[PDB]
């Protein structure tokens, strides 16, 4: 049966959707036990079961559980991660009630949505289906399907047989890479492709392939780290990440994997003192956008790309699936395929639809609302699907469109996106309270601008603006963003509040995270706004010590509470930073106190609050000397603030304690 | 860190999952049968012990 | 206090450095905090923003001189420019007597 099928499928180095669709004891759990013990590509399969750690490894067969909840990432990077004859089992409900499955049931991997009770993500069901349902490629195995009919598999049943499966990175690794010429033999090579291409190996390869002593000596740098395994294993390697790489410069080629992860400013400067090969995925999940990877070059380049898979011959059904069932294709930014595409020309139109676009095929129909994925991925500096399954089956999903010439059924591509994403009732919705006073602000109902991208051909239109318009224009609205002198006027421009300025530079793009809002409701919006804004003003000379970077918070632009706040750290959860900064309401709260502010109370880990906030000692310096495991610095800080509070006022600390 | 947390009084066996990692914080370097204040999950535990 | 007017006078009237009077937070960033002026890109105190972007912001020397556009060692004239402002609009007639004597 399947299993002559799964010696096919390893000799063409393809691999296979098995789905399994039925009652969860039924068809899912027996049918699993049963086909790990046939099917064997070797004696049988790692079998992994999936219900990021794991991609080095590869296994051959896997199994999705799906039953309850999808989540689409894990799907696509279980995918990658399985070898030739593998079979990916996909565990789902009865086929008939699988799209409304969810409700009740719901679909538990709901985190996109995010409401209390799981729901139903019916159009990702229908997308699901659709190219499931399109070829012959994916197996379906239905409950109630006492026999199913194999296309495929031993004796005469479906499926043309490939090539047995067994030059694009060779023609690449040296070979486009020699670079002497009359123009510069040092500059910047940029290898971009999807996963599973080989950028990696190919990246390992010039490690030695130049000597040292020899060809030369080689480098190697990389954001959050990265599978750095693959293309050393490949590999003189030697890794030091590119902040602390900043420091001295001895080698002939620089090797940096996926920099679009890099900030622009660190990047730019490392290019400069070496020769490079820049690695970069995209196409696929936790890859970069296209959109951005262009802008990205223009900084600088020699890209060039690889098109087919190491671990896989090309056209994969497996692969295949994923892609499109995770619109993984990137056409927009170049040119549309139609007679229209590319630039967008006409008058920008801006016009708001709503996610029951997805259902319906015809004028509005799931190109619309695939187009505006395209373009808002596409422009973004990682692409992920939650997104995509957000924007399909999350409730409180609001789009609006700026659209190029419109007429007939077929016109010119969009101009411009902005996905507005209700919040509250992650990101501005679980930090407002988290971060902010009010242990309220979760409460409202606020619409986040997730997402907002204007074609790179049409930009500085107004566009962008004329999208948010829209937004307001038939209790707030939100934004979080890098922040920037020059984003957030855009965003003040925009009528946005600076409410919030983190502590940590984002690991992506450098800068910190601001929290902007969109006053909509006077009733406790704009105040929620006003208060947190006040609160800032108190805060800026704290956060600006503490930023290191130290940078003034302009944000757009040019006490009681604190007791609340402090009585958070001290009886709860809250994290340093959060109250601390360099005088937030910690460093308020040592001023004031006559403990050992210094060398033991004060606000933070080290003495225990003092050096950490006055001092900014390390955590492991003062772990050593108040001798303390790590963990338990937080704990200590935690009791030094109890203590502090108690000396100022024991009445108040203790309500304030209890609730 | 998964949470299988039991209420005697009617006797509820619920499990919980914390990906998070801010919220866990606190349960970092405390003893067994310590006093938690679930309150470090300002979600569904609402002042909490 | 009364000692940091003192101080501040010398900062700017006269020859006293930069640290002496800046740190994170002697007098000069016991100024800048007061300062309704510029203090943030331009005011506060030390060489960058003029005063505030190097005393707030630790930016560098040579990162100001270029915004700010001097020549270098120009940025410590700037700066104590910038604190002589600050004390006027503070108080006229107290920074008069200071600067005097």
């Amino acid at each position: 049966r399947i299993p002559t099928l799964i010696r096919n499928g390893l000799q063409t180095k393809k691999r296979s959707f098995f789905v399994v669709v039925g009652d969860h004891a039924k068809e899912a759990i027996v049918h699993l036990y049963y086909i790990m013990s046939s099917m064997d590509v070797r004696q049988n399969k790692s079998v992994l079961w999936a219900y990021d750690k794991i991609l080095g490894n590869t296994y051959g067969m896997c199994i999705l559980q799906d039953f309850e909840a999808i989540t689409p990432n894990i799907l696509a990077r279980t995918i990658e991660t399985v070898e030739g004859g593998g079979l990916v089992v996909l565990l789902l409900k009865g086929m008939t009630s699988l799209k409304q499955l969810y409700t009740m049931t719901m679909d538990v991997h709901a985190r996109y949505r995010t409401e209390a009770h799981d729901d139903v993500i019916a159009r990702f069901n229908e997308r699901f289906l659709l190219s499931l349902g399109s070829c012959e490629s994916c197996l379906v195995i239905d409950d109630e399907l006492n026999v199913l009919p194999i296309s495929g598999g031993k004796g005469v049943k479906p499926l043309p047989p490939p090539d047995e499966d067994e030059v694009d990175q060779a023609k690449a690794l040296l070979t486009f890479v020699d670079a002497i010429a009359e123009k510069t033999l040092r500059n910047t090579v940029t290898l971009t492709a999807a996963r599973g291409r080989g950028k990696s190996a190919a990246m390992g390869v010039a490690i030695a392939a130049a000597v040292a002593y020899g060809y030369s000596n080689i480098f190697i740098t990389s954001p959050s780290p990265e599978n750095l395994k693959t293309l050393f294993e490949f590999v003189t390697i030697q890794y030091i990440r590119p902040q602390d790489a900043h420091v001295l410069g001895q080698a002939e080629l620089v090797v940096i994997d996926e920099a679009a992860a890099i900030p622009l400013p660190l990047v730019k400067k490392l290019m400069g003192p070496y020769l490079v090969f820049m690695a970069s995925t995209i196409s696929g999940y936790e890859g970069t956008g296209r959109s951005l990877s262009l802008k990205l070059i223009k900084q600088l380049l020699k890209e060039i790309t690889l098109s087919e898979p190491i671990r896989y011959a090309q056209g994969d059904n497996v692969e295949k699936w994923l892609n499109t069932l995770l619109c993984l294709d990137a056409t927009l930014p170049r040119s549309k395929i139609s007679t229209t595409g590319c630039p967008d020309p006409s008058q920008c139109e801006l016009l708001h639809v709503n996610r029951d676009t997805l259902f319906s095929f015809h004028p509005v129909s799931e190109k619309f609302l695939q187009q505006m994925v395209a373009l808002y991925v596409a422009s973004h500096y990682k692409n992920s699907p939650n997104d995509l399954q957000l924007m399909s089956d999350a409730p409180a999903h609001e789009l609006f469109v700026l659209t190029g010439p419109i007429q007939e059924g077929r016109l010119p591509e969009p101009l411009c996106v902005i996905q507005v994403s209700l919040e509250g009732k992650d990101l501005i919705p679980w930090l407002v309270s988290q971060q902010f006073q009010d242990d309220e602000f979760a409460s409202l109902s606020g619409a986040r601008i997730v997402r907002i991208a204007t074609n790179p051909d049409y930009m500085s239109m107004g566009y962008g603006s004329k999208a948010l318009q829209l937004l307001v224009d038939y209790d707030y609205v939100g934004v979080s963003y890098g922040l920037t002198q020059q984003l957030h006027k855009f965003w003040k421009r925009a009528q946005f509040v600076p409410v919030y300025l983190r502590q940590t530079a984002n690991d992506l793009t450098g800068e910190h995270t601001c929290v902007m809002i969109r006053p909509l409701q006077d009733g406790n919006d704009p105040s929620w706004l006003g208060a947190f804004a006040a609160d800032f003003h108190k805060r800026f000379l704290s956060l600006l010590s503490y930023k290191f970077r130290e940078f003034p918070s302009i944000l757009a632009l040019t006490t009681p509470f604190d007791h609340k706040r402090l009585e958070s750290y001290a009886n709860g959860l809250l994290d340093y930073h959060v109250v601390l900064d360099l005088m937030p309401t910690i460093a308020q709260l040592y001023f004031t106190g006559r403990l050992r502010e210094a060398v033991k109370l004060s606000g933070l880990q080290q003495a225990i609050l003092l050096a950490l906030g006055l001092q900014r000692k390390d955590i492991d310096t003062l772990a050593t000397e108040l001798n303390l495991p790590g963990s338990q610095v937080l704990a200590i800080f935690m009791k030094i603030m109890r203590k502090v509070t108690q000396h100022f006022g024991a009445l108040v600390s203790g309500a304030i304690a209890a609730e | 860190m998964k949470f299988n947390i039991s209420y005697p009084l009617t006797g509820a066996q619920k499990c919980i999952e914390i990906d998070d990692d801010k919220k866990c914080n606190i349960f970092m370097d405390k003893k067994m049968g310590q006093e938690v204040e679930g309150d470090t999950l300002g979600d569904e535990f609402k002042g909490y012990v």
